[PDB]
């Protein structure tokens, strides 16, 4: 499952948090097994302005 | 005292249900003894522990 958000927002992509985007528009079981991975793009979108 | 071995009989049973059921209302560590509160106050993950 790929997507992008924020950056302070990663910590809410786990079981059983609950914030803003886990509770709105994606949300992971509590009994999860398997991996997340998150890496840093601004290099590619972040348009000026 | 004459009929103390009776009353050592039912004194004994008596005070062990009343150790019983008293011993619900302690902690053992957690932030509370009934259980309602902990589910209410606390995200499944925490709450499990």
């Amino acid at each position: 499952d790929s997507f992008v958000i924020r950056g302070n927002e990663v910590s809410q992509i786990a079981p059983g948090q609950t914030g803003n985007i886990a509770d709105y528009n994606y949300k992971l079981p509590d009994d999860f097994t398997g991996c997340v991975i998150a890496w840093n793009s601004n290099k590619l979108d972040s348009k000026v302005g | 005292s004459a009929l103390g071995k009776l009353q050592d009989v039912v004194n004994h049973n008596a005070q062990a249900l009343n150790t019983l059921v008293k011993q619900l209302s302690s902690k053992f560590g957690a932030i509370s003894s009934v259980l309602n509160d902990i589910l209410s106050r606390l995200d499944p993950p925490e709450a499990e522990v």
